[PDB]
């Protein structure tokens, strides 16, 4: 291949010479240690390579070998229940070779070449196949993995292996032109996988949190952004989404964050049960981990690897949820690379093409009809970490132009231990109107009216909050004090949700609907009883108020009886009242 | 009540806004200085192509 | 000519740029085709030519290009687009190639996409009132035929719905003007820059429901498309619009989805070349580049056709002093600004009247065009709403109970104005309905406060009660 | 091995010098610069190419010239010699003794940069550490293996709190069971940009307590060259990692001031002509800070641990300054000192409201400690937030807008501080503090205790203030 020597070393940037014939965005192997790098600039006889590993100790004159292919991942059976590096290297297969520390230069295949899988053919000789079609099935941890034709392959079938057990590298289908199809194939991470058509998202993505499911919903092909300062609760929210959502496969991308947050997932997940299949929770999860003390240039590749794997699972008909832990770290890596290239920055040192990269990443989500004729979906929830909580920073403002929902976190609520600390005045969702027909048949026919009424109550309380702060709560009349107390009840008993409690961590739709109905029934009864001269003090001391406060700690199997008893008590206690 | 409200709410917010605006303007000035330095380096390097 | 010349000898590839040395025979601004080793062909444009080397910007991505097998060949000296009358009802990508599956069109002419400036002697004054069906636009910020009226939006604000509603409900009123002939429907040219699949699907479904896809031309540049293609899309769209309007007497309505993406692409190219920046890193020639796009709308003396522009742009952080809204306001002829406070209260369409403007409003309103009381009613409404906003500011300090009896009328006027005049929903209103509602609102104030209305109009129209309409 | 010297110096300007014909110089290597007078300076290669190599000098470049100066190679990777006998010694922050004792003999030579830990090889920090301070051990409890910084001010007693913690740190293997054994403990102390008075105070406290016999001090004064401030925490963390992961020691690492480290990093970065960041600080400060804080934790299959308590001061109490903002994104909590509590004489002035310990939930709970710990903590948080809120209401509106229900919140908020927060030089316990926490929850009614279950309320409700 194309072969040269190192000319200049400066940080993660290596300039090679004698590289005439190398192509842009290809993969090169740098030095005797065999590090991995990528071409990003060609200049005469030279080439500019960014290295994905540590560059300390390199010397001028070491060889550089160009592999002639772009960055690609291996897609096939054996990716579930796995933990991967930034460039798709199995960490558990690295620990058995290097110990507790991570050393550069170790090369491990992504898919295990020693496992035997049960093969079951579905095609026959004489058939013609196209890209995205299904050749056979392989059993996994409860799933049925389908062997897909690569999108660029077309031809007729000559011979098919019979049923049995084979490795992932044994050919199973041989075409007429001599092309051999194996159980896996490689795909470049910077190319989006093809589809037939895109569909309008029309089914909700159930997250298990009341505020995100009721007030600011997200659909089955939408994108959401959750920005906030440190300690707001982004990671807890994303992990609760990974634990409790209704997605078939969850892909978690730990881009540039702490290592304890990955060890917690690796340890606690095998002892949990997924909501829909009853098996271990880790059997449906794929982790891509690149911590903060790892090489910086590998942060950029991890996002593309995760989104490519999520797109691969979409082509099999599943519904995939992708969680990016931080995109600001990716922006920092882009800034570092641009600084090494000595390009002119636009704002805050960022390169001027950051928004294009962010728009290209978020556009891969959506509900599609696959090339095989099945329906699939990918949802992306990305977290932004603005410096000092400033929402005018370029990364936050470049994300708001493409996302369909915006879950804004607040430091004031997080300081007072009011979690999930979602600012319900600065947040919005653009999927509310399209999800109404689903609600009108899957929970109740009056759900949107109830939700709008509670939103109106919150707006009225927020309006009165300016008045109460300068005259005191006593100076207001009964009609305003009732609104204040009802708003406080809604805030402390419906929006708040403990993610560590045994029962309160997960909430269904019907439980939230029942709590909403109980709260509004109490409000209407109190509004009726106010006009009869009854004091606010007599109403606030009622024992039925504690029934609303403790309602969220009741389990799902016991909630309807509690709901009936609470409704009867609400209708009775005010009748007993004057 | 009016005196306490002014002295406890109005003044610190204005002070914080002033500090924020000063920081933004100083950062923009620093970026301009860096740009001017880079193009001065380019101008000096242009004349040394062939002496 | 009918010969092709290939320039091998590329010496530099980085970002969107590409250098070829011994290519002094390429004209400035010419279009080139870049052939890969595997046979893929990508477009390009010359932005600087010399006897030493030429500088070429690449439209698509640069993946797979190498310095040994890549070659550059010339297409044409001047960037031109092949237009026709039969392209109505088609769809194209950002560079004019068909994407609807139909065979390519047969060009009648080949026009340059940079265009030429209109002679100010050949222009004429736009004076045709357009009824958009929205009260805050028809009465206070009147839009005339031949106007550049951008929409200043935000992040989560519904600018697309407002643009679609304007395109759906746009009509002229020849009976009021005294013409009386049968109006023709507006031909629509729709140019998208970095649009998402959600907004594109919404626009496609809206145009399908309205049945306007038989009179529309579409230029689409999606979010996953190459960024540098956004430089060409408005120029092709405006070339098609100008051709139709000034060669076949069409009335063309042009919608540009997001000028912010165009400015981002311009900033990328300018920062690659390291020009002297303006504010926030944007290039210094952004004013001229934006002016070469907006100034291609208007009406020409001796011809029936017209071009109307509705650019849509999103203000970052809702900042009016950002360079893109600032330059757009300096170039265009007013703006329609959306308010987030009105959006949070459920008011649709959330059009804020005070920061809005219409420069050509005085040409299209008055006696013999709409009604003789239009301008005075608009002025009085503006003054009264400003007074109400100021009193709203005052009651945050002194409390509403400490007000005089006069200021409570202004407060109730502001509340009723926001709840009735602006909050109109999805219904279509004629100009008479909007003026009737406005006169109903003005009757809440005392008769002696109307300093900006002639006493004849007050005698003729004052006194109606709002309960006869929204009671 | 025999040495090699280069004489091809072609350009000296500021802190950088260029060396011609330096093909066999590795990247990041350590060099020794000698001049005509025989004085030796330090330097590090930061950029190497075919035409020249670029070396930044560890100190001032006065006296250098292009005729007599020569550059030699020391080692390709900067290494530190470590041994078990370092316990009780003092070092200047570069590895050389300052107590006048003979130098140690190196058991091993380890790279000071370190290597990232494999996330698979880690395990959950799950052991409680008794600090001897009541406001920490109850509401923001410190778990073995955590990195818990302290957010101080410009006139607040942070050094005294750190010294008290270092004096009173224990393991307490009684309540969760654990090994019930006498376990070794060590403290590694690093100070950057310290003054003479603080140096004397620190050494006097360590000598008077007697904790010097199990400690290693890396003390860097403010008049030292600024590179020795950069390498100071890395050597301390290298020693701590060696001790913990090769001798099963439970080490504790205290970093005196990260602000001086950040200012030295900015001064070094500005000399290499790099694009500045938010307030002139370098744009890669997140990665540089992360390479320090990420070297703590626990390792599966081993007994040792590393716990870090950095101390930093917020300039003008600005929580949005780049240094505290970037520190909060990496560490697992914060302890924030309040100036208002210090104004009224309360020691230690720890403000519970903005303090947080993220690893609390697995370090306390059923069997690990008292069962009621989590509900007690969160009820105290909610009640304190309400009390401070209505107190801020009173300071504007006045006492006329208070019912007895709100007056109870006011009395609770005024009560909490002087009994629990103020402790002076005491060495209190955990079971001591939990009864005091239950006592203050007794004054509020039962209906206010919504989050606490009826079982825990039924078992423990009702007790007066036990301060005597
Ligand atoms: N839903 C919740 N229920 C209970 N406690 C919560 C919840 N969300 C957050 N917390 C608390 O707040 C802390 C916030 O930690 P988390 O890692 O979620 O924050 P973050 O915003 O992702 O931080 P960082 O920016 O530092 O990565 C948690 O450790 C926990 O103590
Ligand atoms: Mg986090």
């Amino acid at each position: 291949m194309i072969q040269g020597v190192i000319q200049k070393i400066a940080g993660p940037a290596v300039i090679a010479k004698g590289m005439l014939g190398a192509r842009m965005y290809d993969i090169c192997k740098v030095g005797e240690e065999g590090l991995v790098g990528e071409i990003i600039r060609l200049d005469g006889d030279t080439a500019f390579v960014q290295v994905y590993e540590d560059t300390s100790g390199l010397k001028v004159g070491e060889p550089v070998v160009s592999t002639g292919l772009p960055l690609a991942v291996e897609l096939g059976p054996g990716m579930l229940n796995g933990i991967y590096d930034g460039i798709q290297r199995p960490l558990e297969r690295i620990r058995e070779k290097t110990g507790i520390y991570i050393t550069r230069g170790v090369v491990v295949h992504a898919l295990d070449r020693e496992k035997k899988w049960a093969w079951t053919p579905m095609v026959k000789p004489g058939d013609e196949v196209r890209g995205g079609m299904v050749l056979g099935t392989v059993p996994e941890f409860g799933f049925t993995h389908k062997i897909l034709v690569p999108p660029d392959v077309r031809g007729r079938v000559k011979e098919v292996k019979p049923a049995g057990e084979y490795t992932v590298e044994e050919p199973v289908v041989v075409l007429e032109d001599g092309t051999e199809l194996k159980m896996y194939h490689t795909w470049p991470v910077r190319r989006a996988r093809p589809v037939q058509r895109k569909l309008d998202p029309n089914t909700p993505f159930l997250t298990g949190m009341r505020i995100l499911d009721v007030l600011f919903p997200v659909a089955m092909g939408g994108t959401a952004a959750i920005p906030g300062p440190f300690g707001s609760g982004k990671t807890v929210t994303q992990q609760s989404l990974a634990k409790w959502s209704n997605a078939d496969v969850v892909v978690y991308v730990g881009c540039g964050e702490r290592g304890n947050e990955m060890t917690d997932v690796l340890v606690e997940f095998p002892e949990l049960t997924d909501p829909k299949t009853g098996g271990p929770l880790m059997h449906r999860t794929v982790l891509i981990a690149n911590t903060s003390n790892m090489p910086v240039a590998a942060r950029e590749a991890s996002i593309y690897v995760g989104v490519t794997i999520a797109e691969y699972f979409r082509d099999q008909g599943f519904s995939v949820a992708l969680m990016a832990d931080s995109t600001s770290r990716w922006a920092e890596a882009l800034r570092e690379i641009s600084s090494r290239l000595e390009e002119m920055p636009a704002e805050e040192g960022y390169p001027p093409y950051l928004a294009a990269r962010l728009a290209a990443f978020y556009e891969r989500a959506g509900k599609v009809i696959t090339l095989g004729g099945e329906e699939g979906a990918v949802t992306i929830v990305g977290a932004v970490s603005p410096p000092g909580g400033d929402m005018s920073e370029p990364v936050t403002q470049s994300t708001l132009r493409i996302v369909g929902a915006f879950w804004r976190l607040d430091a004031s609520l997080a300081f007072r231990r009011h979690f999930p600390a979602i600012n319900w005045n600065g947040s919005y969702s653009l999927f509310t109107s399209a999800l109404d027909p689903w609600y009108r048949e899957n929970v109740a026919e009056d759900y949107p009216e109830l939700r709008d009424a509670i939103s109106e109550l919150l707006q009225r309380e927020a309006g009165l909050q300016e008045i109460v702060q300068l005259v005191g709560p006593d100076a207001l009349q009964d009609a305003e004090r009732l609104v204040i107390e009802v708003g406080r009840i809604i805030r402390e008993d419906f929006l708040q949700q403990n993610a560590y409690h045994e029962v309160d961590a997960y909430c269904s739709m019907k439980k939230a609907y029942g709590i909403m109905k109980m709260i509004l029934a109490f409000y209407k009864e109190a509004e009726a009883a106010i006009k009869r001269g009854v004091s606010i003090d007599e109403i606030l001391q009622l024992p039925v108020l504690e029934r609303i406060g403790r309602a969220r700690y009741v389990s799902e199997e016991e909630f309807p009886a509690y709901f009936e008893e609470a409704m009867k008590e609400i209708q009775g206690a005010f009748k007993a009242l004057a | 009540r009016r005196v306490n409200a002014l002295e406890q709410v109005v003044i610190p917010g204005i002070r914080a806004q002033i500090r924020f605006i000063q920081q933004v303007l100083e950062q923009r000035e620093r970026e301009d200085t860096f740009r001017l330095k880079r193009i001065k380096g380019k101008i000096e390097a242009r004349e040394a192509e062939e002496e | 000519d009918l010969l092709k010349k290939e320039y091998t000898g590329i010496t530099y590839i980085s970002g969107p740029l590409l250098f070829v040395e011994n290519a002094k025979d390429l004209a400035y601004g010419a279009i080139v085709d870049i052939k890969d080793g595997t046979g893929r062909v990508r477009g390009g444009q010359v932005i600087e030519v010399s006897e030493e080397y030429a500088v070429i910007q690449v439209f698509e991505e640069t993946t797979g290009l190498d310095l040994a097998t890549t070659s550059v060949s010339l297409v044409e000296d001047v960037a031109r687009l092949g237009v026709s009358k039969e392209m109505l009802g088609r769809r194209f990508n950002g560079i004019g190639k068909p994407i609807d599956g139909l065979p390519p069109i047969t060009p009648e002419k080949r026009l340059p996409i940079t265009g030429l400036p209109l002679n100010p002697v050949a222009r004429r004054k736009p004076e045709q009132f357009i009824q958009t069906g929205i009260s805050t636009i028809d009465v206070m910020n009147t839009l005339v035929r031949g106007q550049k009226l951008p929409i200043f939006s935000g992040s989560g604000l519904p600018a697309n719905e407002i643009a679609a509603q304007i395109a759906r409900q746009a009509t002229v009123r020849p009976d009021l003007s005294g013409e009386g002939e049968k109006e023709e429907p507006f031909a629509v040219v729709f140019a998208a820059m970095g649009i998402t699949q959600r907004e594109l699907s919404y626009f496609i479904q809206e145009f399908e429901r309205t049945g306007a896809l038989s009179r529309s031309v579409l230029f689409l540049n999606k979010a996953d498309d190459p960024t540098i293609e956004r430089i060409l899309t408005p120029r092709m769209a405006l070339t098609v619009a100008e051709y139709l309007a000034f060669e076949h007497d069409y009335h063309v309505l042009v919608i540009l989805t997001d000028m912010t993406n165009y400015c981002e692409a311009l900033r990328e190219i300018g920062a690659a070349r390291e020009e002297i920046p303006g504010r926030r890193g944007y290039p210094g020639y952004m004013y001229t580049d934006l002016a070469t796009i907006y100034e291609r709308a208007g009406v020409v003396e001796g011809k029936k056709g017209s071009v109307t522009q509705i650019p849509i742009l999103s203000m970052p952080d809702d900042d009016r002093t950002h360079p893109i809204p600032d330059l757009t306001g300096y170039i265009t002829e007013g703006q329609i600004q959306l308010s987030r406070e009105l959006h949070r209260k459920g008011i649709y369409p959330p059009i804020d009247p005070l920061p809005s403007l219409s420069r050509l409003m005085n040409n299209g309103v008055g006696k013999g065009k709409t009604r003789e009381d239009h301008k005075q009613v608009s002025d009085q409404l503006y003054s009264a709403y400003a007074n109400g906003v100021d009193i709203r500011k005052l009651v945050a300090i002194i409390g509403e109970d400490a007000l005089t009896e006069n200021d409570r009328r202004y407060l109730q006027f502001a509340d009723a104005f926001e709840r009735f005049f602006i909050n109109q929903g999805q219904q279509n209103r004629s100009i008479e309905e909007s003026l009737q509602i406005a006169w109903a609102l003005l009757s809440m104030l005392p008769q002696g406060e109307l300093k900006r209305i002639s006493k004849d109009h007050i005698g003729k129209y004052y006194g109606q009660k709002l309960e006869e309409i929204w009671g």
